[PDB]
């Protein structure tokens, strides 16, 4: 059934970048932007941007608009979104949610999202 | 970005309505929906549109939109529904625009 | 097709229709809200002919 | 020609000659690619009952389509002006369309930061369906119409349509159409496109109020609206909204009545009772999609009507009351006025009989309208693998492409004869002074129409 | 002619007139770099199956090769229904080849990106076969069709083929066809390709059903078939699949009888039987490709010939029963039933003789059929280093070129001339409602077709 997986955890200190993966498994994947959604610890939802499947070209936002890059591949069927400048304040749980329609033009909301991703950055060893 | 309440009082058997405003451009040319999170785990869809419910939606979970504030409103609570709920809406450019963490407190 | 659904199921109309004619449940709560017509209700919007 | 050298030249204008009228006008059209070049399936099931009378079912093509057919795409407000009080009726002619500086766009994503990069080879697919095949979808008065304003870069809409169905689920009378199946001529970056149709006679719009009241034959025919009192105390304290309605039901599936038959809005001096579904109702600009105050939006009133047209919230006459009547021998009745943001044709359905096609919301009901003009991007597919793969290609560019149109319609008028020796009522504007002139760009750049326009100023003897 | 210039327009059309039909369609393809640029040389051991029954020979070449040969691509099953209810057979006439609008595609690879980009100067080689010099793969029912539904875009074949083998060893008498020194066409991404053509004149199609029984002259041939049922609890519970099988035997490789002279499916009114390898089973669609269970695919039968050609479940007769017959004189015979998925025609080899050549598979069996046409991207080489080195250059850009391509045939057809008075069976949808509309697209986007059409409906006097 539709369904979204980010990988496992990663631990990097600031300064590193690391891309997240996220495989659509039980659909079409090219007919579905696919939005990442961000959490830091007190903060509301953040939106990193959408990448456009097929398309291959992202629309990121004016936060993120620098830092932030997305890549994807069909074959592997996974989508990637790379932060490469790291920090204290980038520490949050990553999501990667699809647009889902309801099968209908009109309509645009986010139906499913993968089970979780977790960046702990800390200079810490 | 939307401007909503951050924290919203709860008791058992009682409804909850949960405001959600913003400007012309943002939210009145644009559904808002409303995602139910849970620290943990992955948010959900609860309302998309702003009158319709989900198949996986149970049926007290109920929506209320008007011109720029767009409300919420859940029947029948309990403290094994309390949890975070966000105002998602849609621009013209279509990013997606997430009003606030409004988490309840049931007692 | 049907004369009733003569309609562009992706696009909204420009006409507005009026919508609720109260808030809420209460007392002296007339009030008057007016929408858009659009695919996701398609039962009030302005049509040429008619059965 | 080539790439360099320009595909066409920006017209807009208006001539005035004699007892005719030529109104070309020219705007900019980003056409993106709509569901990522895939016919696909639409219907509403959100609930195994779904909605009684909202149910529907039909697909939705990637082809968008021109909207012209509203009137304030052709004519500055001025020229309106200049239009509704000189003359007492007018009706288009011919119309002329070119379509012309495509410019296709590539969107390529690298190193996080997007550029878009002109395609010069990638080319743009259109035609005119002028046997009235496709579903006819411009009669329903949907919104992405040209601009009003010459300076919008405007964004073009979907095309897709409707068939019948029985719950959410359809039956074998309905039929899919392909709209790949039809020819259609594509451009490059150098090519235009242009033709041109005549309109099918239709009687003159009939611009101007009765100055003589009918009773002073008889009134034409009316179905009951219920009535609002814009002012809230007066309306009842209840949600009568929607059980309130003037409903027309057809396959077990109800329809409001909107606008329903020609009638007078109110009675003599009651300006603030409108029917509930008796108007067209604009909303003016940045009014928003929902449950928009009551201020938030225009209400047209056919006053001009009522000398021959019974009211709408009144009952008919008495034989007990009467609410709805027919057709007796001897009405007389005037059509529902046209309005500058109005739209101008609506197709008329093809059946085995019709009575007064006259469309309900106003303009010139035909036959045979002006064609719609379909268009999509031809679909350039990414890099497919060097293995053979029975399966069609899933992936394709991001692209998109813009570029210029001109559509010029010939207008023939018929002028003011009267013998009246006291003066005409004419539309003008106030001279009170005020923030910012009615119909021009406030100081964002937001061209915003402050009031309808209707057509019936000038009078005649009944 | 140039770059900003679109070379052709895409036609995509059904003309009916009189007694004769053209219907025209279009598609849009990419095509890869096969094979890296090489001619390369395959056995069964490079793809790794010892037996000797599979054992082959051969080379498989960069080339690309367009396949049209299936009736879905040309008629859309409106006509395939049009064109069989009111029709007592058909054949084709003139095929029109065209293809268009050339663009060239150069990806590239970075470190985590790939981004593509237009290399106008590049090239595209295509040529037709019109002597027939090369080897005709379209006569073995491949994949690989242009696309059922227009607005899909359809990936090209590679182009490869067998010779003569010993094991996976060649002979002496194996040779190979190197395309390069056929001549072709270079195309730009302003020059466009076309050519026409003209089927040698074949007989008709025969589509109908004998009313009349034979036998109320002999029936034609017959070759017996192990009958399997799609009950499956009636079949031996054994591996008979294989081993059941009849099968035609040459040069000591047992070779499946596939599915051989036409004969009925199964004896009138039983309808779950079928000859093991006697009719085709298309596969429906979503299946995949191995060790499918039953429901995914769609079983012809044959049942409109029970008339003439015998059971092939069945012995033709006694004499001690007779197991397979050849011709006799004075025998009768209908030939396999074109689907509309099924081939169009295939090439009747080259021999010194032959018998009633018209293939098994259905269709116009020709000695000049239609031209392959094969096309490729001429490699734009890589920088060679600044010092001569006698190899082959190794290192090529990374292309891809897409297009458009059209083709036009027309097909003739016989009328109805039938005196019968009652009516008769027509081939129509069937109007119960369905969570879909048979033959269109579902809300996921994918094109299926339920159901194979047969051509045999109208029925004639025997």
């Amino acid at each position: 059934q539709v369904q979204l997986v980010e990988s496992g955890a990663e631990v990097k200190q600031p300064g590193a970048s690391v891309k997240v993966s996220c495989k659509a498994s039980g659909y079409i994947f090219t007919s579905h932007n696919i939005h990442w959604v961000r959490k830091a610890p007190g903060q509301g939802l953040e939106w990193m941007g959408k990448i456009n499947p097929s398309g291959g070209d992202a629309n990121y936002a004016q936060k993120f608009q620098g830092r932030v890059v997305m890549t994807r591949d069909t074959s592997t069927n996974t989508v990637y979104v790379q932060l490469r400048s790291l920090r204290f304040e980038d520490t949050a749980v990553y999501y990667c949610a699809r647009v889902h329609d309801f099968w209908s033009g009109y309509h645009r909301a986010l139906d499913i999202w993968g089970q979780g991703t977790m960046v702990i950055v800390s200079s810490a060893s | 970005v939307l401007t909503q309440p951050p924290s919203a009082s709860g008791t058992p058997g009682q409804t909850v309505t949960i405001s959600c405003s913003g400007s012309s451009s943002n939210v009145g040319s644009h559904s808002v929906n409303w995602y139910q999170h849970l620290p943990g785990t992955a948010p959900k869809l609860l309302i998309y549109s702003n009158h319709r419910r989900p198949s996986g939606v149970p049926d007290r979970f109920s929506g209320s939109k008007s011109d720029t504030s767009a409300s919420l409103a859940i029947s029948g609570i309990q403290s094994e529904d309390e949890a975070d709920y966000y105002c998602a809406t849609w621009d013209g450019r279509l990013n997606v625009l997430f009003g606030g963490g409004t988490k309840l407190t049931v007692l | 097709q049907s004369l009733d659904r003569l309609m562009n199921p992706l696009i909204d109309q420009y006409l507005y229709y009026l919508s609720k004619t109260i808030n809420g449940s209460g007392q002296n709560q007339q009030t008057l809200k007016f929408s858009v017509a659009g695919p996701s209700n398609m039962a009030v919007q302005g049509r040429n002919y008619i059965p | 020609d080539g790439v360099g050298s320009s595909s066409g030249n920006w017209h807009c204008d208006s001539q005035w000659l004699g007892d005719r009228v030529i109104t070309t006008s020219t705007r900019t059209w980003a056409l993106p690619t709509y569901n990522n070049h895939l016919y696909k399936q639409i219907s509403n099931s959100t609930s195994g009952g779904s909605s009684n009378d909202n149910a529907y079912f039909g697909y939705s093509t990637p082809w968008g389509y021109f909207d012209f057919n509203r009137f304030h795409c052709h004519f500055s407000p001025r020229d309106w002006q200049r239009l509704i009080n000189n003359n007492w009726g007018f009706r288009p002619k011919r119309l002329n369309f070119k379509l012309f500086n495509i410019q296709v766009k590539e969107v390529t994503d690298n190193n996080g930061v997007k550029t878009i990069a002109n395609n010069l080879t990638s080319t743009v697919q259109v035609f005119t369906d002028s046997d009235y095949q496709l579903p006819y979808v411009l009669g329903s008065a949907h919104e992405g119409c040209l601009p009003p304003f010459p300076a919008d870069v405007f964004m073009i809409p979907q095309y897709g349509y409707l068939t019948l169905n029985d719950g959410s689920q359809a039956v074998g009378r309905s039929s899919f159409y392909c709209l790949e199946y039809f020819p259609s001529q594509m451009l490059r970056t150098g090519n235009n496109f242009q033709f041109s149709y005549e309109f099918e006679n239709v009687p003159f719009h009939s611009s101007y109020a009765h100055s003589q009241s009918l009773d002073r034959y008889i009134p034409g025919p009316s179905y009951r609206q219920q009535r609002v009192s814009t002012t809230v105390t007066q309306n009842n304290n209840s949600e009568f909204a929607w059980p309130g309605a003037s409903s027309w039901a057809l396959n077990g599936r109800n329809s409001l009545m909107n606008p329903g038959p020609a009638m007078a809005s109110h009675k003599e001096g009651e300006d603030r009772f409108f029917p509930l579904s008796g108007s067209l109702i604009f909303g003016k600009q940045g009014t928003g999609r929902d449950n928009v105050d009551a201020d938030k939006v225009m209400i047209t009133n056919e006053e001009e009507i009522k000398t021959t047209n019974p009211v709408a919230t009144e009952s008919y006459g008495q034989v007990g009351w009467v609410q709805n009547q027919g057709i007796l021998p001897g009405m007389v009745w005037q059509d529902r006025d046209v309005y500058l943001q109005g739209p101008i044709w609506a197709k008329i359905p093809h059946t085995d009989g019709n009575f007064h096609p006259s469309p309900l919301m106003g303009g010139f009901g035909m036959k045979h309208p002006p064609p719609q003009i379909l268009i999509k991007n031809t679909p350039v597919p990414a890099d497919p693998p060097t293995a053979f793969n029975k399966d069609k290609l899933n992936s394709f560019i991001t692209q998109y492409s813009t570029g210029q149109v001109s559509v010029e319609i010939e207008w023939e008028l018929q002028k003011e004869n009267s013998k009246r020796w006291n003066p005409e009522i004419q539309y003008t504007s106030n001279y009170y002074k005020s923030n910012n002139v009615e119909f021009a760009v406030n100081t964002e750049g937001v061209y915003s129409e402050p009031r309808p326009i209707g057509t019936r100023y000038l009078t005649r003897n009944l």
